[PDB]
């Protein structure tokens, strides 16, 4: 058969509790607004660029 | 001995499959922001 | 502070998911989330601000 | 003799609760700011 070995029970209790805690809240991290983010990043700094470009190339003083 | 150990394999496949879903989302998540960046 | 019984090969598999963790997830979770957030705000309100700027001037 | 892993499983927990902080605390600063 395969062999088995052994394990304190207390000490995989909590490793059970710990592997659930990673189950309940990395999900609430690990999501599609991380990446949104930086692609919203990415655009907003590409318009301030456009339109601080637009108020270099104005004579006005 | 006439005292045997419960077996707890059932329970560590539980968590193997919890983790092995946790780190498809680490592995899918961290590709996407590679992606991007 | 009884023991329990595990197969070998199945505590292995959970080792080895454990360590792919350690390995990752610090390379996703670290300051660049929260900065990315932060910056987001900063130049929002900067393109804000040199749009009314511009629509003053011309 | 039936191998005592005891101390493998030990420092599993070690790590997995260093992983658990490091998502609490991120959870929580992405939370402050918004």
């Amino acid at each position: 058969m395969e062999e088995f070995v052994k394990v304190r029970k207390k000490d995989l209790e909590r490793l059970t509790t710990e592997v659930m805690q990673i189950r309940d809240f990395l999900p609430r991290i690990l999501n599609g607004e991380l990446l949104e983010s930086f692609q919203k990043l990415k655009m907003v700094e590409k318009n301030l660029e456009r339109k601080e470009q637009e108020l270099e190339q104005l004579i006005m003083d | 001995g006439s005292m045997r150990m419960q077996d707890a394999t059932d329970t560590v496949r539980g968590l193997v499959v919890e983790l092995s879903g946790l780190n498809r989302l680490i592995m899918s998540t961290h590709r996407d922001l590679e992606a991007f960046k």
